[PDB]
């Protein structure tokens, strides 16, 4: 709680799509090394020996993503051998967890300068590739009523009364705002085009985006089909016995996209940045980890946001921009409803429905998105949060400096 | 390491040893203490010695045949011992099955072919022995069954059954087809799914065929002789191991699918089987086998296995041995059955009587009505024909056994009458009156009645000695119980004849003394009445239904209420009120009665009238009536789910104890199986009487815990939950 | 601002690789067993005040996949708000978990945190998770990937540790582990593993060979490291003509199954729950050295943590370095001139085994106990790591 933690750089790759995606040919490690080389380009004279750790979120750390990918990035990029490298997994929150952990290490006084972020090549290493202690264990799975995320999302809509038109209306809005952000040049300096070994362009934009999405197009889509595999609806209603029928409103068009991507954030103390001649962009005000029922699974953001607001001594009114990962439309609408968040403050540059959700990286991507938008708006405070599998929640407050 | 129970300082021998000139050893299992070979202490020591000798004489042994000298091959384990196992006995149970499996593992890894010659039923432990063999030949004989039914006793196949079937078929197929439900297979079916390898026409062919198979295997496959597929270098589990991407993608849904099937009921055996199967698949055979033992010991020392062993082994045995059948009575074969009424009950009764091989005359008020009654059997036969379960020849003879009529005179030659007309005393008097002189003078005069006292119905006939309650349950083709009700005038010979009829149609009998509501109807009443009371209190209908299914009932209580018909429920309550008020007493209505009357007033008296707690369209149940929440202020009362569950289960258990006290039921066996088979009391409880002595809750186990919880519910929900004096100390 | 205190430190016995007692036990069950033991120690502990569960795990796949820390939170019936994150910093993962927990506590944004590790190596062998440094040619070729046993033999060659030198250290580790066990040092901290029926599975460190002799150790054959790796190592270390292969299964860490858990919190968080602090986390440091030699990271990390705490070797009562290989310990001792009687005093991984993700948390707990038993002040705990990393932690007895 001693040293203040500052964000000095926050960058990300574009997000490549799942099917015939541009990044499918690119190793997850290459995605990270690309970002390291961009930071090097932006700060040629930085003493990399002062970087004490590299902390990467990664939800499926197997195959191309196994063997501590953070250390692999340190060594492959030719960073100093003293620069650490640790992989972590807190499901969807991994990217923000890595940043929070980086900030907390700086606050402790025992690290000076840390690279944090995440990477997920979902087209190469699909969700669930890592097995899972819960799933490979029927005795565990049976007791703790395991239910896939989409069913919990549908259940949220059923209870709160969010219609198919309501969730699709949010989806359209996300596409519109992502398109507006891109057209406006909001992402120009922070999205770093992926290039090959020869400098040739692979991807420079978020190719999952569908900027010409319509209300009618969204209405024509089918509900999600772990889904189609029976049992989970009945299991969910065994816990939620007062609910008669789950309304299945979520589709590929109102749920986050499966994509490939990476994000990097440079975090350090005031002195660490001053010594390297770095300009601070934001201060990490507070972090919080909380949770809720693992069967509904995705209501964790509400308690985590409440806990981070209380810890920073702030209220909903004090925050200029709210950024919540768009895993499912109803999750966002529920969060908005619970805390009376104004529309104009919520996911203002679009979200994962439009641009995709590369699990391990997402937290760091939407954090960077907020650093940039605070500067662009000349606003003061942003709250960043994500829902998480197992019913967890993580939240962070940043202040523009 | 030893093949024996003890290794320090005296049971009978059950295995006959014979070694041929060719070096083939026949082990013929023949327990002197019974007509069945059972996996007991005598078997364990006998097989231990036999297996020791197989190893000791291995230089002169070329092969082994495992045979039986009984009518059946081998069936069951020591249930008497297993039912007594306390938590502190977990070590001994573990050791017992570990010793059993050590013997079979040796047999299986001998370096020589071992062949099971299956002459008759091989069930549970019996099939587990056979699965340790490298080849299985079965005699395709009548009554022969193969399977692993220990889940039906709240156990699991702990002698290698789980481990081996999973190794043979993979996780999904072994679980779904063999283990989860303990399916019994005819030899032909057993061969089809790979549980058996070869079939022979007669039992005498078995041993010679086994020896011939050993001969050929040694000649044609010398390197692989006596090697199971899973003991080979390049073994692949069918469907893959849990680490293979294909199975890994569907595996997490296996427990949820199981939970869906069981509706959230607390029956631990199926989940223990699934855990043992998957965990076993992750490791080598021996480790898999040991994990299996630990899950077995867990079930054995648990309360549910004790409930299920008590009901589905001991209670069923007692009932099928004529426990409620009066002693010194002979037999009287039935030639011609007459059914009165062609509704669901009468049509169903005609079907099960005709399927058993009896001629049936099916009478209703018109030929059109009686014919549509036979149409019920036609639809069942058509569906069985498409499923391939019977032949066109066999089906035609079945239907031709049913003669639909409108003429009373067509009951000529009838020696067994089963009436299934509308619930009305004067109608039943009249319908029997029209027929009592037309039938044979010795004919049983049976009535399918839900509530009306048999003694009162009997007055409508001349020979009251032959009048009796023969109570079936809807749908008759599926429901296994017949509640036999003794009227005051009913003779003991009449009881026995209906008892024998019940067995002949493949159903299970209980014998009950006359009392309105008898056993089943009265007790099922308390279950639905609790549900309706909860609805009146303001409990969400969806929760009430969930509570019913999670308690373990085959159908939720509001759904069931629609089928029972609220008008019938009403007049049942009206009848009870009349009895009390006529005797000068003051009637105390169940809080459900106001909810019943409310629904009648609203024109929603059940499925038959088109509307009840559920909506009905096109002959199908739609969903819960949306006006239900506003009518009863649903959501205003939100008690714990476990309280809702317990109110239903406890109401029935307490009512069963009243029936036992009043002398309606004469045994706990009849109470247990009667509740399970008649009114769908959850199998895991072992029955409505077993529930009392085997209750398990947060605050302990047993009769004392039941009393405490009953008193707990009474303080919160009303005095009806206070236990009878019979349960107190 | 806040200080981080260790309130509890426990571990499973370590199950051996071949025919091991723990092979039948899921790694999740190992963690849940330890959570149940902590609950038994403090039945009135308000679990709602536990804000996170941080577990090291080097092969997070299959049984160890899907954030095993969260799985443990849910399977143990801990509050849904209690977190769960898996981390991997190779061999240091267990200590990294503890250090991260301490850093979160110090930051003021976490109150009370469970930290530790789990590795069931018999069920999930190392390398099971794949990786780019090993499996991707372009980057494998450039980082000069060499298995750790070769770096260890290379250290012995450069330093002049003979086969008898490494074997002598190995014997000492067996003796000291046997003595710690027979002396009852481990009675409180090693939690017997039991099945679902309460039957004993394992209550002791199976890998131990207390009857080890110098003559038996001499019989063993040198120690996959088969195909090309010697020449790769010597390409970088060009002045050494030939690697002397001194390491065997007898003087290297044992491959084992095990888990470890540590309860960490601020003074206020412990006071509120009536917990007594056992030790204070003085300082942490991560550093590194050449990834080819791989196993020389402990030295600069220990150097960094000592300077950070304003201490010298002379201020430290006990030194605890994971015994991955005998040469690594001897190298560490040589560099920092560590007195023999201060080093790995209760034996180490050569005797008891190295369950990768758990080890750091196990040997940390070992030092918490030994400081308490000796009534000594400070211990320094460190581990060598794949890719040439190094982590170090100083604890002070309270």
């Amino acid at each position: 709680m001693s040293e203040e933690a500052f964000i000095y750089e926050a960058i990300r790759t574009p997000r490549g799509k799942q099917k015939n995606g541009s990044l499918h040919e690119v190793k997850p490690l290459s995605l990270v090394v690309g970002l390291i080389d961009e930071l090097r380009k932006r700060h040629p004279d930085l003493d990399e020996n002062l970087i004490s750790d590299v902390i990467l979120g990664c939800v499926s750390p197997v195959g191309d993503q196994g063997g501590d990918i953070a250390r692999a990035a340190v060594l492959a990029s030719g960073m100093p051998v003293t620069s650490g490298g640790v992989q972590l997994n807190r499901f969807c929150a991994s990217g923000l967890e890595a940043v929070n952990t980086a900030a907390q290490k700086v606050r402790s006084g025992w690290d000076d300068l840390v690279l944090a972020g995440g990477v997920e090549s979902m087209s190469r290493v699909p969700m669930g590739s890592d097995g899972g202690a819960m799933g490979l264990d029927p005795a565990t799975n049976y007791d703790v009523m395991f239910v896939p995320q989409s069913i919990g999302a549908d259940l949220i809509a059923t209870i709160e009364g969010f219609s198919r038109e309501d969730v699709d209306a949010y989806a359209l809005r996300s596409q519109q705002k992502a398109a507006e952000a891109w057209s406006g040049g909001y992402f120009a300096k922070s999205v770093v085009p992926v290039r090959d070994q020869n400098g040739l362009l692979i991807l420079d934009h978020d190719e999952h985006m569908r900027p010409d999405t319509t209300k009618e197009g969204l209405a024509k889509l089918k509900p999600a089909f772990l889904a189609a595999l029976g049992g989970f609806d009945d299991v969910a209603l065994q816990k939620y016995h007062w609910v008669e029928k789950i309304n299945h409103v979520h589709t590929g068009g109102n749920s986050s996209g499966i994509v490939d991507g990476a994000a990097l954030v440079m975090i350090g103390s005031a002195a660490a940045g001053k010594l390297q001649g770095l300009t601070p962009r934001a201060r990490i005000v507070a972090t919080a980890t909380s949770g809720a029922d693992p069967v509904i699974m995705l209501t964790g953001p509400t308690p985590a946001t409440r806990k981070v607001l209380d810890r920073a001594g702030l209220t909903v009114d004090d925050i200029d921009l709210f950024e919540l990962n768009e895993a499912f439309a109803s999750v966002v609408l529920k969060f908005q409803k619970d805390l009376n968040i104004p529309d104009e403050k919520l996911n203002v540059n679009g979200g994962a429905i439009a641009m995709g959700h590369p699990l391990g990286a997402t937290g760091a991507m939407i954090l960077g998105t907020m650093v940039d938008e605070l500067e662009r708006r000349n606003a003061r405070r942003a709250l960043i949060t994500l829902c998480i599998g197992g019913g967890m929640g993580v939240a962070t407050i940043i202040e523009r400096v | 390491s030893s093949h024996h129970h003890h290794h320090h300082s005296m049971p009978d021998n059950t295995i006959q040893w014979d070694k041929d000139a060719d070096g083939i050893v026949t082990l013929t299992m023949d327990d002197p203490s019974g007509s069945t070979n059972v996996m007991n202490e005598a078997y364990i020591e006998s097989m231990g010695k036999a297996v020791d000798r197989l190893v000791a004489e291995k230089d002169s042994i070329t092969g082994v045949v495992v045979a039986s000298a009984k009518k059946t091959f081998f069936a069951g384990g020591d249930v008497k011992t297993m039912i007594q196992a306390r938590p502190e006995d977990a070590g001994d149970v573990f050791n017992t099955v570990e010793t059993i499996k050590r013997q079979l593992r040796t047999l299986e890894t001998l370096g020589k072919p071992v062949v099971a010659a299956i002459n008759g039923a091989a069930l549970g432990g019996g099939l587990e022995i056979a699965l340790a063999c490298h080849h299985r030949i079965a005699a395709d004989v009548k009554g022969s069954q193969l399977g692993l039914p220990e889940v039906t006793l709240g156990l699991l196949p702990g002698g290698g059954g789980v481990t081996r079937t999973v190794r043979m078929f993979g996780i999904q197929n072994a679980f779904v087809s063999v283990l989860a439900q303990g399916t019994r297979f005819k030899p032909a079916k057993a061969k089809e799914i790979g549980l058996v390898d070869e079939l022979v026409a007669t039992v005498e062919e078995l041993v010679p065929a086994a020896k011939a198979w050993i001969k050929e295997e040694l000649k044609a496959n010398p390197d692989g002789a006596g090697v199971q597929p899973w003991d080979k270098k390049g073994y692949k589990m069918p469907g893959g191991t849990p680490s293979s991407p294909g199975l890994a993608a569907i595996l997490p849904s296996f427990p949820s699918n199981l939970r869906k099937q069981l509706k959230g009921a607390p029956m631990p055996a199926p989940r223990a089987i699934l855990a043992a199967a998957v965990e076993g698949a992750q490791v080598d055979f021996d480790t898999a086998s040991r994990i299996e033992s630990r899950y077995f010991a867990s079930l054995v020392t648990g309360q549910v296995a004790k409930n299920m062993m008590q009901a589905f082994f001991f209670d069923l045995q007692a009932i099928n041995a004529g426990g409620s059948r009066p002693e010194g009575i002979g037999k009287t074969p039935i030639k011609r059955i007459g059914v009165l009424g062609a509704g669901m009950m009468g049509a169903g009764i005609a079907y099960v009587s005709a399927k058993a091989g009896y001629e049936v005359v099916l009478k209703d008020v018109s030929l059109e009505a009686a014919a549509k009654g036979k149409g019920y059997s036609e639809k069942l036969e058509a569906k069985a024909l498409e499923r391939g379960r019977t032949t066109q020849e066999r089906s035609d003879a079945l239907l031709a056994r049913i003669t639909p009529t409108a003429d009373a005179a067509d009951f000529k030659g009838v020696d067994f009458v089963i009436e299934a007309v509308f619930e009305n005393q004067e109608l039943k008097h009249k319908v029997f009156g029209e027929i009592e002189d037309i039938v044979e003078p010795n004919a049983i005069l049976g009535s399918n009645t839900s509530t009306l006292p048999i003694t009162g119905l009997a007055t409508g006939v001349k020979r009251q000695e032959d009048f009796i309650g023969i109570h079936f349950f809807s749908p008759v083709d599926k429901m296994p119980l017949v509640e036999i009700i003794k009227g005051e005038k009913t003779s003991d010979e009449a009881l026995a004849r209906v008892f024998d009829y019940t067995l002949a149609i493949g159903k299970t009998p209980i014998v009950v003394n006359d009392s309105r509501g008898f056993f089943t109807s009265r007790v099922i009443g308390t279950f639905v009445n609790e549900a309706l009371a909860m609805l009146g209190e303001g409990v969400e209908p969806a929760s009430i239904e969930q509570a019913g299914s999670q308690a373990g009932y085959p159908a939720p209580p509001l759904q069931l209420s629609d089928e029972l018909n609220l008008e019938l429920m009403h007049k049942i309550a009206v009848a009870t009120r009349k009895g009390v008020e006529d005797a000068g007493g003051t009637y105390q209505p169940h809080p459900a009665e106001a909810v019943v009357e409310k629904m009648i007033e609203l024109g929603r008296s059940g499925r038959l009238k088109g509307a009840g707690f559920y909506e009905y369209a096109d002959g199908k149940r739609s969903g819960l009536w949306p006006g239900l929440r506003e009518t009863f202020k649903s959501g205003s009362s939100q008690p714990p789910l476990q309280d809702m569950i317990d109110r239903m289960l406890f109401a029935e258990a307490l009512e069963t104890q009243k029936c036992l006290d009043e002398g309606v039921l004469t045994s706990t066996a009849d109470a247990n199986i009667g509740s399970i088979m008649g009114i769908g009391f959850p199998p895991w409880t072992g029955g409505s009487a077993q529930f009392i002595v085997g209750y398990s809750g947060p605050a302990g186990t047993g009769k004392a815990a039941f009393v405490a919880r009953a008193r707990e519910l009474a303080a919160a929900y009303g005095d009806r939950f206070l236990p009878p004096e019979s349960l107190l100390s």
